[PDB]
């Protein structure tokens, strides 16, 4: 069966497509979201700096991804 | 029949009315 | 042809029925002030303002003045709503940008196919709050590799013919359409409410007209048409009797809505407190043209034992007769809510008892029960091993 | 009627002492005279009962005649009782003379600060009731007549239809054309405490005794008008059993009878 | 021993002919309908008999009879009266705002005062008994159990789709019109007719700070600006104008309102309000508690208001109107049903009225706010007090006539005095 | 008969028309 | 003359918790206003 | 207003004009014209003494503060007319005269803002008396403080009034004595609750709560701080409800005490249902263990299995007790919300039954259908990263049974054709017994960059599905080793033929851009692919105008689609007019698999359709589609997005 012999070449040629086309994009889009979140907090910090008010207490890194689950928003 | 018997009962009421008038004459009309 | 008379009898004796009433704009209800919800006040206001208008058509000063005050409040309220809508529009633009808000998808439960595989088609931009409401219709057995959503159900509600938010006729239309290459399932239902008199200006008399049509093309080459007209007057034979009457006519028309078998029935309902017993009874009789069917239901409540619930139901078909009794009780024990329902059917001499227990804490039931059920299963498997 | 109430020649003599038609020949003092029975051929013949002795200081077959007479206010009540022991038959006649129910209502005048009573009294103020007993287990002759003026009766009914009924009557009936005008004619509006209809001098006498007949009442309408020939009662009688019309013109006790019996 | 009627009132009613004209007839019919509904007493022989009837007490009528014995173009009237009655009915009983003010003082204020402080027919019905009965009512649909498992019969014959039922549960429903054009029918903000305030639970919510619309705007609960204040309408429009002039493209940015995917906020869906769901499975009730109390209090107040209106119409208004027309010519709360109520005596009505007047007097004469700032401002700036000898004179006349059982002539003596005052 | 009794009860509840304006 | 001697002859021959000028109580205060003032008077009672 | 129009004229006491005098204008009271609107009395309308009396009592309470007294008079315009004019004269409550305004203690307020306050007052005359200005000053400062977001800062008191200067002290409160308590909500059906209190307990945890709150003494209170404090405290995930409340100290106007109360969740939860059917010849049935068997289900569930908020549920339904083996039903479900930063883990055992589009009527008039029932355990992890990006890794073991209506198992599919049924055609399962046990892995990758601009989609979406059956070989699972992979790409782009349009220059007009949608999909399978997993061509989705499976079955398939969508909202008519042309091909899949399903049902294998459709509210859409091969067209209605 030529098709049965071809099956290992297939599972691989698809692992390669996953590992060189998908994961880098997933990382790039997540990085864009991460930089934006820091910018929003920095702008909030800048706004708090005027009027001489104490900076907002922001959640630690361990808590942000956990919160992503629970958001009434 | 039944209306005639009711008429006899009405006649008894007329006799009672007459007794009431006589009783009124005995006490209430005794005054005047 | 027409469904078993048992279906019609059961549909007729559903129970005591309270019809739909008017709806109040609420801007003119307090003339621009905080108001509470009272059925009597709303009904009175609709008739009162219509009466004052009617009088103000003639040269009656006090009437003319009262109507003028209503118009000023109506104009003020409307303009305020217009301004609020104009504002909320701009605020939403800033909150979401030029991009429109997207709604949530529809959950379908666990499937071996990847979760939310087709979720993109069930997420769409929110419409501008039109009058109609659209609900998707699904099937028990969907295609092997596709969504099981076929057709849509559309619901429209309104109160037309109201002058200034006062009066009008309560209305309601509901149509389900499932067009497909081989199927045309159109099922419709309409309701209209007419109010004749109100408690302040007289008795409370209301009439409901209902019209339902069901058509399925691949199965039946005919359309089932049904009409029902009911009239309810509060206090026919008492202060608050709430007695009502009704007539029903169903014809399986060929389309020819004329030549078809016709089933005609009548129903009546009545409530009555006698001593410590409150009774709500509804009886009904329908004839097909000929099969004759009789059916009545009776809910009885006892003041001394409020918790006990007693329902009785009897059906006679001609010869053939049958009745059933249902009793219900609820309580709490062992930090758990219990409910016991006892049903007796005389025609089969069978008694059913059903107990439901819900616990919020301590798992007390597992220790106090379900020990025999596990034992028998273990013995069965052990016996098979032997 | 009242003539029938006391047709006895002896009881009439007793009344005199206490003080086609022939009067009773009775002389009494401190009762008794003779039975001068009225006869309506060439001559007339009276009856004769030897036992006519009547004695009521406290007020053949022997008799015991006791008369009870009590009159209070506008109501007058007379009872004539005769008892024959050998016959075992008792003849009792009781008459009532009262106006009865009144449509008129007491009114209060604020300026006077006193109640104004409907002191005006109907002229009749009499509801004659006639009932005699033969004396056997089931022998009785009742000839009660509506002495109360027909106008007095009409006013009571019209007042009832006005205040109590009209409010109950629905409006869809009033929707009928020309009906309200006829109703207004039928029911005039009350003026002061006066009657809506001023009908007087008209009386209604009905004669119907269950023992005498199964269903043959004699309807007698009486008009008593002073203007007509300086007074005189014109009574029209319709006897169903005899097919007789009794047009009568009785003035000052005159006896008249244009018998039209067929 | 007999009905005594007013001669003057009888003359006025006799003078008019309601059945003369069709318009007069319909105006007469309207008043007759409304009067029968409210004005006419159930123990009244006729409306016509009562209107003329001069209501006199037993002692007064006996004295009047004894005193007597001893001494020896109005067609429009009905129309006017009808308008007067319905307008009075609106304000006196059928006023939603008046009822709303009554329930807030009746329940919320007593609660705060309490909080700051802290076979025979059954007639002692209690809130707990009502809840126990309510548990039975909530199970009515399951109780029917028609055709065994079939349960509800509301199904289309061709398929199994359910059909709407206008059953008893329709009573606990409120709908309000909003916005054959417009005026769309919508459910009322508070759908339950038996409105009940929520408990102190789940008030707090999780918030997500996010950039919103134009740059330099951050929103956690309210849109905020770089200065640290909340944005203004003019500022919002200026910001929109600046964005409309600056931004030239859209793609090169993260997508706001991005397409939503299932399994989002898994923990929130599974755990949010878990206790609330379990408590409902325990209580097994609808409309909670004290919503019945709110509705019952509204009904009782409407009943008392109608009684007061009847007393006012048959004792004060109509005589005065006729006189001018003639001149022209501890225990737990008890759940009570409306069927078992009878009109109260006039003395009791005065007894509650004086308490209401006392509360009004306390609010006007002694407002705390006013008192608090008295030293700095508005001590006790002028403070007007007006003498009312004229009001006392009208009252002093009423006392004399009442003591003389001359209340029947009261409406005339007072009217003359008032005219003399104007004269 | 039960049929006749049910029809008579329906005729009795038809008194709502009599209670309201009738024969307009 | 029926002299009445001027004046003096005209007449008779848990449960629930005047600076203002009024001529005669025949003209009453609006019920809605009365309910509001009472509610405020209870708040003043609380304060 | 026609009702209030002066056109109405009457001989009664009808108001002709209304004059308001003495109205305070310096104060924040609504303009005199606005007050005229509120008055019950209206021009061209009749009135009585009661009207005027009610207005006086109304206006009084409405204001009371600014106005000391209201006088209402009704002068007669002319004696004969009876027409009258209503004059309202107001005496404003004025007490003492201030010539200057000064503010003190407002440290955080900028110096510039204070200077404009006195200029804003601009008193007309430094004489008589002024009480209205004090309220106007009080409102400004408080308004500013609130807009900044500090609600505990207020004017403590006014002073200097005797000196004729409006001096004011502004009090700025600061946080102190932050505290925490723990409450347990008891459960009972009483429509009321009792809370067990353990404030002393978890004192160390309370100190940790203070650490995570971020509340510091001597720092001015801000609401946004409490929203941040709520987010950090909630992240623990183990608390049913947290309430934080700042209370001003009764004695000190500058001290705020913050109180926190936290309630924990309660995991335990068991529901037991029971049933009985007693039959008695007389009285009650004799007591027996057999007659006492409930035959009811048990649903034990726990919501905190390992302290990370893991949730587990076990459901066991036995139709008859004392014989549970008969029709025993078991279900289990486990999930973990915070397993990985963006990944949620799940493991559920469930049963799903659906129809088979693989066997459908094609050239043959009618065919009996097959219902695939899969009872299987699926364990999968799902990850959402960026925006609308999905990664799903599933490992599933499932037993696939084929059921024909009532029939327990079908060996293969058949067509009634002529006579009763037909000889064996497509083998429905590889095992040939009608049932099959398989172990496999599936992966789903979705990249989404589509945005709704004014109700029209624009962007790019990519979907990739790959499934491999890792089924061991002789005396082994019969699932078979196969790999099936499909990929789809859709692009929504502005109509190139027309100008760019859109909201780029029409942001205000909010016009929706005309859009062209291109879509492609391809799918290839290699290995022991069973009939239930054959790709089915045709349906409402894929090529429209054809029923499910009508086009046929293809081991290697290719789908192409184009669609021009023009929103009608710009034209002012609700809805979107779309014209689409869809094509699908078998890629030479003739003799695709054993039994030749496409040949057996005489299905074409290739397809082409073109349709014109209108969108509606929500996702509802109605179209008219015409098949090329059939030559016929049919109106169709559907809910959802085609792409
Ligand atoms: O006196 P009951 O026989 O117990 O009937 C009452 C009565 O209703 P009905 O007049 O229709 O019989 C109540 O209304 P009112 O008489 O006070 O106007 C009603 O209360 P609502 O009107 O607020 O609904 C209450 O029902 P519920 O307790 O559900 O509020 C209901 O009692 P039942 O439900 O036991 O019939």
């Amino acid at each position: 069966h030529r098709f049965r012999w071809l099956l290992p070449v297939a599972i691989a040629a698809e692992v390669l497509f996953y590992r060189r086309f998908l994961h880098p994009r997933l990382d790039d889009n997540q990085r864009r979201v991460e930089r934006e979140e820091e910018r929003v907090w920095a702008l909030r910090g800048q706004q708090r700096r005027a009027l001489g008010l104490h900076r907002p207490h922001r959640p630690d890194k361990d808590a942000a991804w956990r919160l992503e689950q629970m958001y009434d928003d | 029949a039944r209306p005639v018997l009711v008429g006899f009962v009405l006649h008894r009421v007329l006799k009672t009315l007459d007794r009431s008038r006589q009783l009124e004459y005995r006490l209430a009309r005794m005054g005047p | 042809r027409l469904p078993p008379m048992t279906f019609f009898v059961e549909q007729m004796s559903e129970g005591v029925l309270k019809p739909e009433g008017w709806a109040t704009m609420e801007t003119v209800a307090g003339l621009g002030e905080e108001v509470t919800e009272d059925e009597g006040a709303e009904s009175f206001n609709h008739v009162y303002y219509r009466q004052m208008y009617e009088l103000a058509v003639a040269g009656d000063p006090w009437a003319q003045r009262e109507y003028a005050a209503m118009l000023r409040a109506y104009d003020k309220g409307c303009e305020s709503y217009r301004a609020s809508y104009e504002e909320a529009d701009v605020d939403a633009n800033v909150e979401y940008g030029v991009e429109s808000y997207v709604v949530d998808p529809i959950d379908f439960g666990p499937s071996f196919d990847p979760e939310d595989m087709y979720s993109h088609r069930h997420a769409y931009a929110e419409a501008a709050d039109a009058g109609v409401t659209v609900i998707p219709s699904q099937d028990y057995y969907g295609p092997e590799h596709d969504d099981p959503l076929n057709g849509i159900v559309f619901q429209y509600e309104a109160q037309p013919f109201s002058r200034h938010g006062w009066g009008g006729v309560p209305f309601d239309l509901t149509v389900c359409c499932e067009k497909d290459k081989t199927s045309l399932c159109l099922q419709g239902e309409t309701h209209v409410s007419l109010v004749h008199s109100v408690p302040p200006f007289g008795p409370r008399h209301i009439t409901q007209v209902t019209g339902s049509w069901e058509v399925l093309r691949p199965n039946i080459k005919d359309v089932m048409y049904q009409l029902e007209v009911d009239t309810f007057k509060d206090g026919l034979l008492g202060k608050s009797d709430h007695a009502g009457c009704g007539l029903m006519l169903a014809r399986l028309g060929e389309g020819d809505p004329r030549k078809g078998p016709t089933a005609v029935g009548v129903r009546l309902q009545d409530t009555l407190r006698v001593g410590p017993f409150k009774l709500e009874a509804c009886a009904s009789k329908v004839a097909v043209q000929k099969e004759e069917g009789w059916g009545a239901r009776a809910f009885v409540g006892y003041d001394w034992l409020p918790g006990l619930g007693m329902a009785f139901d009897f059906i006679q078909e001609r010869r053939l007769r049958g009745y059933g009794a249902n009793f219900t009780y609820d309580w709490e024990a062992l930090g758990a809510a219990f409910g016991m329902e006892v049903d007796y059917v005389a025609a089969s001499e069978s008694v059913f008892v059903s107990v439901n227990a819900f616990s919020g804490n301590d798992y007390r039931l597992g220790w106090l029960l379900l020990l025999p059920a596990v034992n028998y299963f273990k013995e069965t498997v052990s016996s098979l091993w032997a | 009627p009242r003539l029938s109430f006391l047709p006895i020649e002896w009881r009439s003599i007793g009344s005199a002492f206490g003080l086609q038609a022939d009067v009773g020949a009775s002389l009494k003092l401190n009762a008794i005279g003779v039975s001068a029975s009225n006869i309506t051929r060439s001559s007339l013949i009276p009856s004769l009962k030897l036992t006519a002795a009547k004695q009521f200081k406290r007020d053949q077959k022997p008799e015991l005649s006791a008369c009870w007479t009590g009159e209070a206010g506008a109501d007058r009540a007379t009872l004539l009782v005769n008892v024959d022991p050998v016959m075992r038959s008792v003849k009792l006649a009781a008459a009532v003379r009262t106006p009865g129910p009144e449509w008129r209502k007491v009114l209060y005048n604020d300026e006077t600060d006193l109640l104004e009573y409907p002191a005006d009294d109907g002229a009749r103020h009499t509801l004659y009731v006639q009932h005699e007993v033969r004396g056997r287990d089931l022998l009785h002759a009742t000839r009660l007549g509506c002495r109360l003026d027909l106008g007095r009766l009409v006013n009571y009914v019209v007042d009832f239809v006005d205040y109590r009924i009209e409010e109950n009557i629905p409006s869809f009936v009033w929707n009928v054309p020309l009906l309200p005008q006829l109703y207004s004619l039928l029911v005039p509006a009350d003026n002061d405490e006066q009657v809506r209809h001023r009908i007087t001098g008209w009386e209604l006498d009905v004669s119907h005794d269950f023992a005498r007949s199964g269903l043959l009442p004699v309807v007698a309408i009486s008009k008593t008008s002073k203007k007509l020939l300086g007074g005189g009662t014109l009574t029209a009688s319709y006897d169903a059993a005899a097919r007789e019309a009794g047009v009568s013109l009785s003035r000052k006790g005159v006896s008249v009878g244009a018998r039209v019996a067929r | 021993s007999q009905f005594i009627y007013s001669k003057r009132w009888k003359s006025i009613f006799s003078k008019i002919q309601p059945l003369q004209n069709g318009t007069t007839r319909k105006s007469y019919q309207l008043f007759r309908n409304v009067a029968k509904q409210i004005l006419v007493t159930p123990d009244a022989k006729s409306l016509k008999l009562i209107t003329i009837n001069q209501k006199l007490s037993l002692k007064e009528r006996k004295l009047l009879e004894l005193r007597t014995q001893y001494n020896n173009k109005l067609n429009f009237v009905y129309s006017e009266l009808f308008v007067k009655l319905i307008k009075e009915c609106k304000k006196r009983i059928h006023d939603q705002t008046f009822l709303k003010n009554y329930i807030t003082h009746r329940i919320e204020k007593r609660e705060q005062l309490n909080q700051e402080q802290t076979l025979r027919v059954k007639t002692d019905k209690d809130l707990q008994w009502w809840r126990t009965k309510q548990r039975v009512i909530t199970k009515r649909k399951s109780a029917r159990k028609r055709d065994r498992f079939k349960k509800q019969i509301a199904v289309v014959n061709k398929k199994l789709a359910a059909l709407s039922k206008k059953v008893e549960t329709e009573k606990s429903n409120l709908y309000q019109t909003l916005y054959a054009k417009k005026l769309r029918k919508k459910i009322s903000s508070k759908g339950r007719r038996y409105r009940s305030l929520s408990l102190a639970r789940y008030l707090t919510a999780t918030r997500k700070p996010r950039l919103v619309g134009l740059d330099n705007l951050t929103k956690i609960d309210n849109i905020t600006t770089l200065q640290g204040a909340f944005i203004t309408k003019e500022e919002k429009q200026d910001s929109l104008n600046l964005t409309i002039q600056r931004k030239q493209e859209l793609t090169n940015s993260l997508k706001k309102s991005q397409i939503k995917k299932r399994s989002r906020h898994s923990w929130k869906k599974r755990s949010r309000h878990q206790f609330s769901r379990n408590h409902y499975k325990y209580r097994k009730r609808h409309t909670h508690g004290n919503g019945k109390l709110r509705v019952m209090n509204k009904k009782l107040k409407k009943f008392k208001a109608t009684n007061e209106l009847r007393q006012w119409w048959w004792n004060s208004f109509l005589p005065r109107y006729l006189s001018n027309l003639q001149v022209n010519n501890k225990k737990k709360t008890l759940i009570i049903s409306l069927k078992n109520l009878q009109p109260l005596k006039s003395s009791q009505q005065k007894q509650n009225q004086i308490k209401t007047k006392k509360l009004v007097a306390r609010r006007i004469k002694k407002r705390y706010k006013l008192l608090k700032q008295m030293p700095n401002q508005l001590m006790y700036g002028i403070m007007p007090r007006k003498y009312l000898i004229e009001k006392h004179n009208i009252k002093v006349l009423k006392k004399k006539l009442s003591q003389a059982y001359s209340t029947q002539q009261l409406t005339k003596v007072v009217q003359e005095y008032k005219n003399l005052i104007q004269n | 008969a039960a049929a006749a009794f049910a029809f008579f009860a329906g005729f009795a509840f038809a008194a709502f028309a009599a209670a309201a304006a009738a024969a307009a | 003359t029926w002299y009445r001697g001027n004046k003096l002859g005209d007449a008779k021959e848990d449960s629930d918790g005047w600076e203002g000028a009024t001529d005669s109580e025949e003209n009453p205060m609006d019920p809605r206003i009365r309910e509001l003032m009472a509610a405020e008077g209870m708040d003043d009672k609380l304060e | 207003d026609l009702e209030e129009k002066p056109g109405e004229r009457s001989g009664t006491n009808r108001c002709v004009e209304i004059v308001i005098e003495g109205w305070p204008d310096v104060g924040n009271l609504p303009t005199a014209d606005e007050l005229k609107d509120l008055l019950t009395v209206q021009e061209g309308h009749i009135f009585e003494k009661q009207d005027l009396l009610d207005d006086r009592r109304k206006l009084e309470i409405q204001y009371e503060d600014y106005i000391a007294e209201v006088e209402i008079r009704t002068e007669y315009v002319d004696g004969k007319s009876n027409h009258q004019r209503v004059v309202y004269k107001f005496t404003p409550h004025q007490f003492r005269g201030i010539n200057a305004i000064d503010i003190k203690g407002a440290a955080l307020m900028p110096a510039s803002e204070v200077e404009r306050i006195c200029n804003e007052c601009l008193p007309k005359q430094p004489y008589m008396v002024d009480i209205a200005v004090m309220d106007k000053v009080r409102n400004r400062i408080e308004q500013w403080y609130q807009s900044r977001g500090l609600p505990f800062c207020y004017v403590g008191f006014f002073d200097g009034m005797d000196d004729g200067i409006l001096r004011a002290n502004v009090t700025e409160a600061k946080i102190d004595n932050v505290s925490v308590r723990f409450v347990r909500p008891k459960l009972t059906g009483d429509s009321e609750l009792e809370y067990s209190v353990y404030d002393e307990g978890k004192v160390v945890k309370a100190d940790k709560i203070i650490e995570a709150s971020g509340f510091q003494r001597g720092h001015h209170y801000h609401v946004e701080d409490g929203y941040d404090a709520m987010n950090s405290i909630f992240a623990c995930g183990l608390l049913e409800d947290i309430n934080i409340e700042p209370e001003q100290d009764p004695s000190d106007v500058n001290k705020i005490n913050v109180k926190i109360r936290c309630e924990e969740v309660q995991p335990k939860s068991m529901e037991l249902d029971l049933d009985w059917s007693f039959q008695l010849k007389n009285g009650i049935p004799s007591i027996n263990r057999q007659s006492l068997i409930p035959g009811g289900s048990v649903e034990v569930s726990h919501e905190n299995l390992f302290g990370n908020s893991e949730s587990a549920t076990l459901s066991l339904s036995a139709s008859d007790w004392r014989n549970p083996s008969a029709d025993l039903g078991f279900s289990v479900a486990y999930s973990e919300p915070f397993y990985k930063p963006h990944t949620t883990r799940n493991a559920q055992l469930f049963n799903t039954r659906k129809t088979s589009t693989i066997f459908t009527p094609g050239g043959e008039s009618e065919v009996p259908p097959v219902f695939v029932d899969r009872f299987g355990l699926k364990g999968w992890t799902s990850q959402i990263t960026g925006q609308d990006n999905k990664v799903e890794h599933a490992l599933m073991l499932q037993l696939v049974s084929t059921l024909d209506e009532n029939g327990q198992v079908v060996a293969k599919g058949t067509k009634v054709q002529r006579g009763y049924y037909a000889d064996n055609g497509p083998p429905t399962t590889n095992s040939g017994n009608g049932r099959d046990l398989s172990l496999s892995y599936q992966g789903f990758f979705a990249l989404d960059n589509v945005r709704f601009i004014n109700g029209n989609q624009l962007g790019e979406r990519m979907l990739f599905q790959v499934d491999q059956g890792l089924n061991p070989s002789k005396l082994g699972l019969s699932g078979g080793i196969y790999n099936r992979a499909t990929a789809s790409y859709t692009k929504f782009l502005e109509a190139p033929f027309l100008p760019k349009l859109t909201t780029e220059q029409l942001w205000k007009e909010r016009k929706a851009p005309n859009t062209v949608v291109l879509h492609a999909k391809a799918g290839n399978a290699l290995g022991d692919v069973a009939a239930y997993d054959y790709f089915s061509l045709g349906g409402p989705y894929s090529v429209r105008g054809y029923s499910h499976g009508e086009i046929g079955a293809a081991r290697r398939f290719l789908e192409l689609a184009t669609e021009v969508r023009v929103p009608l909202k710009n034209y002012g008519l609700p809805g979107t007019a779309y014209g689409f042309v869809e094509y699908a091909t078998d890629l030479g899949s003739g003799r695709e698999l054993n039994g030749n399903p496409t040949e057996y049902y005489r299905k074409p294998g290739r397809g082409m359709s073109y349709g014109l459709g209108l969108k509606a509210l929500g996702a509802c859409r109605f179209e008219y589609a015409r098949d090329c091969n059939a030559g016929t067209g049919t109106f169709l209605v559907n809910f959802g997005e085609r792409f």
